[PDB]
RNA sequence: GUACCCCGGGAGGGGAGUGAAAGAGUUCCUGAAACCGGUCGCAUGCAAGCCGUCAGAGCCUGUGUGGUGAUGGCGUGCCUU
RNA sequence: GGGCUUAAGUUAUCCGCCGAAGCUGUGGCAACCUGUGUGGUUGGGUAGGGGAGCGUCGUGUCAGUGGUGAAGCUGCCGGGU
């Protein structure tokens, strides 16, 4: 299935039409592959700043606590041995990075399938803009009522071409706003609708396509 | 929870029966040595108990006596009962805080000394409750 | 419409870790090493 | 009047109106099953021959399904580390004897 | 992700100390002693569940012997006679008769007597 | 952060007050186990016991399930090595 | 061991019986193979190999839930291999 389809550019009521090129927005949704890509994405978000002290890094503990023989006590070599209260930790966490070297083709295919899953569910909308003039949150909150204001993702273009739209949707808390060059599988699988801006869809389609 | 009659010492020692009680907490005497006298005093008439404890050679007889007297006094103030028609219905000794100390022994050794304490509880009731 | 909670791996993709020395219902006590000797504690070099 | 009857590798002494526990059968509650008689005692009269016991029918009514006691098995041998935990219930069929007709 | 052991650890301790809730001394109070005793109890109970069959059969055989010797027949001859007569009443029901219905047992003794080889 | 009253040399307690809660009273959130006891039920002073297990009377309870359990059989701990 | 020659001793022979977690009966569970509508075989186990799971903590998402009472602790009545 690679049929390119036509969707209604809206701007509230009606505008021109926009193509969903099929090579993306109509491909197989691969659940294992999308799961791998999303897990890798959530692993790359990990700070990984967890460390513990081994028996050599704990303060003191240099000298033998008592003699090897004759005391009637068990043999001990240090006060910071791991079985001591206050001693070192054996296999505790140490700082690490969790980012995975996922192949590019897999990431692109997973984003494609995630987009197609809801292009076939008719949850993708294209608008010219969400706001006229200055930055209201009320106006584009009214405008994003192409569906229920719940788990929506607003795809706008650049950090400057849609400054007004970005600042408008910034505070909705049920809207995740992305630039078209930063489209990722996690935010698409998380979204219940995608609302592209016209220029955002243009940027995404031009960046990656056949 | 949201239930009535929060637990109390009176409800567990007497439970709507006439009578009273007293507790001497943190008595600097071992629980076993207090029990050696409490076993004598349990079940006896209260006035007989205090007069006998006046003559008991043991050191724990002076704390326990006071507790009994206090219990009697309480019964003479919240219940209107007289001292001569009260009997020691219940009596027990629990352990208190035990302090740790060191006694130096021979050859650089130190042995442990435990300074034990006791809580003494005495519950008195009218003599008519002995058979009821 | 897949949503994030319906993403699951392929069957057999994520094999469970075998945690050793966690009781004798599994590889417990000696943890697969046997008793005594060199192999009980370190390893043997392959050139040896 | 009573009978020694057999029901699934076990024998029971039944009388009319007796609630008896039987090895599980495939029959629904309220159905009427038949127990094969091995002896009939009517008072100073004991039926024991096969030809006469073939005539006698013991009929009972299936009450429901009961459970045996819960059994904990813990197989153990010292100085090996070997243990094996297991459980058992052993469901049965409760039955009410409704007739012993010669 | 540091985990504390108590919440998971106390479950088996509560189970074992509930299973040891009539034992004498340390066996009913301490989890380690109670665990040793429950190992022994499980071995004993598994063994005695199998030995119960033989124990009850021995008791039935003794009672049948006693009841058939009052009628001048030994147990071996009584059992052989019931086998030859075709009456397949097992020793459990035979003992139940020998206690509760002694007249039926005596009639069974007569049946066994009439079915002996007599040789 | 317990006025005041009672027993007491005090400690402690009993009434009372504050507080939603004081068995949240300064040893103060929660308050486990070992361990220490008071009370009640059963058993226990002719008995040889890895302390259990199976069979099992009696008593108490019956919240018709539960506690204890005389007596009979069987039965030499756990781990390491 | 008691006791046994009035054998309960040795011996030959005959007729019965007892006796295991063996075998059969009945009721569950499980592994493998097999025609793929019969079922058959199998299921003691240390070192050890393989397979599949319980519980604890953190965490994405979804659905929630909690002073009309969460966690934790402690009873009783149940449940599963
Ligand atoms: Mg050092
Ligand atoms: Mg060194
Ligand atoms: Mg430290
Ligand atoms: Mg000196
Ligand atoms: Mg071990
Ligand atoms: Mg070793
Ligand atoms: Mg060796
Ligand atoms: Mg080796
Ligand atoms: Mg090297
Ligand atoms: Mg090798
Ligand atoms: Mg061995
Ligand atoms: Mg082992
Ligand atoms: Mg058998
Ligand atoms: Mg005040
Ligand atoms: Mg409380
Ligand atoms: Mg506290
Ligand atoms: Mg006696
Ligand atoms: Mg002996
Ligand atoms: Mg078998
Ligand atoms: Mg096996
Ligand atoms: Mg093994
Ligand atoms: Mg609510
Ligand atoms: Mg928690």
């Amino acid at each position: 299935e690679t049929k390119t389809i036509d969707v209604l550019d809206v701007k509230g009521k009606k505008a021109g039409s926009a193509e969903l090129p099929g090579d993306l927005f109509d491909v197989n949704t691969n659940i294992p592959l999308i799961h791998q890509v999303v897990v890798a994405q959530l692993a790359a978000a990990r700070q990984g700043t967890h460390a513990t002290k081994t028996r050599g890094q704990v303060s003191g503990g240099g000298k033998k606590p008592w003699r090897q023989k004759g005391t009637g006590r068990a043999r001990q070599g240090s006060t910071r041995a791991p079985q001591w209260v206050g001693g070192g930790t054996v296999h505790g966490p140490q700082p690490r990075s969790y980012a995975q070297r996922t192949p590019k083709k897999m990431v692109g295919a997973a984003l494609r399938g995630a987009l197609s899953d809801m292009a076939r569910d008719n949850r993708i909308f294209v608008v010219t803009s969400l706001v006229d003039g200055d930055k209201p949150s009320t106006k584009q909150a009214k405008a994003v009522l192409s569906g229920l204001a719940e788990l929506r993702k607003v795809l706008v273009v650049l950090d400057r071409s849609d400054e007004i739209d970005w600042l408008s949707v910034r505070n909705l808390s049920e809207v995740h706003v992305l630039a078209a060059d930063q489209l990722n599988t996690y935010d698409v699988v998380n979204a219940r609708t995608i609302v592209f801006s016209q220029a955002g869809l243009d940027a995404f389609v031009g960046a990656r396509s056949a | 929870m949201s239930k009535t009659e929060r637990p109390s010492r009176r409800a567990a020692l007497l439970g709507d029966r006439p009578g009273s009680y007293a507790i001497a907490r943190h008595v600097r005497m071992s629980a076993s040595k207090c029990r050696r006298v409490i076993n004598l005093v349990r079940g006896m008439d209260a006035v007989d108990a205090v007069t006998m404890l006046k003559f008991q050679p043991q050191a724990a007889a002076e704390p326990i006596r006071k507790v009994i007297a206090s219990a009697m006094a309480n019964a003479e103030q919240t219940e209107g009962l007289r001292a001569d028609d009260l009997y020691i219905s219940q009596a027990f000794v629990d352990e208190g805080i035990t302090m740790r100390r060191i006694r130096p022994r021979a050859k650089g050794s130190a042995s442990r000394i435990l300074k034990r304490s006791a809580h003494i509880t005495v519950v008195v009731e009218p003599k008519e409750a002995r058979q009821a | 419409a897949i949503e994030l909670h319906d993403l699951k791996p392929a069957p057999g993709a994520h094999k469970a870790k075998t945690r050793v020395g966690r009781g004798e219902g599994s590889k417990g006590k000696t943890a697969g090493r046997g008793t005594k000797g060199t192999g009980a504690r370190k390893n043997v070099p392959e050139f040896f | 009047m009573y009978a020694i009857v057999r029901s699934g590798g076990r024998q029971h002494k039944v009388a009319v109106g007796d609630v008896v526990e039987i090895d599980k059968v495939a029959d629904e509650a309220g159905s009427s099953i038949e127990l094969t008689p091995l002896l009939v005692v009517d008072g100073e009269s004991v039926t024991s021959d096969k030809d006469a016991l073939g005539k006698v029918k013991v009929t009972a009514e299936v009450l429901g399904e009961t459970k045996g006691p819960k059994i904990r098995i813990l197989k153990y041998k010292n100085k090996t580390g070997y243990k094996k935990r297991q459980g058992h219930r052993q469901k049965y069929t409760q039955v009410k004897v409704t007739g012993i007709e010669g | 992700a540091r985990v504390k052991r108590s919440v998971n650890a106390k479950k088996k301790r509560r189970e074992v100390l509930d299973q040891a809730s009539g034992y004498r001394g340390q066996r009913s109070r301490l989890y380690r002693k109670a665990k040793e005793q429950t190992l022994h109890s499980a071995t004993y109970s598994f063994r005695d569940r199998r030995a119960k069959k033989g124990d009850f059969r021995s008791l039935w055989i003794q009672r049948i012997n006693a009841a058939s010797r009052a009628q001048g027949m030994t147990y071996n001859r009584f059992i052989n006679g019931l086998k030859n007569a075709g009456v397949e009443v097992d020793r459990k029901m035979l003992a139940e008769l020998a206690v509760s219905d002694i007249n039926a047992f005596n009639s069974l003794v007569e049946v066994a007597k009439a079915s002996q080889p007599q040789n």
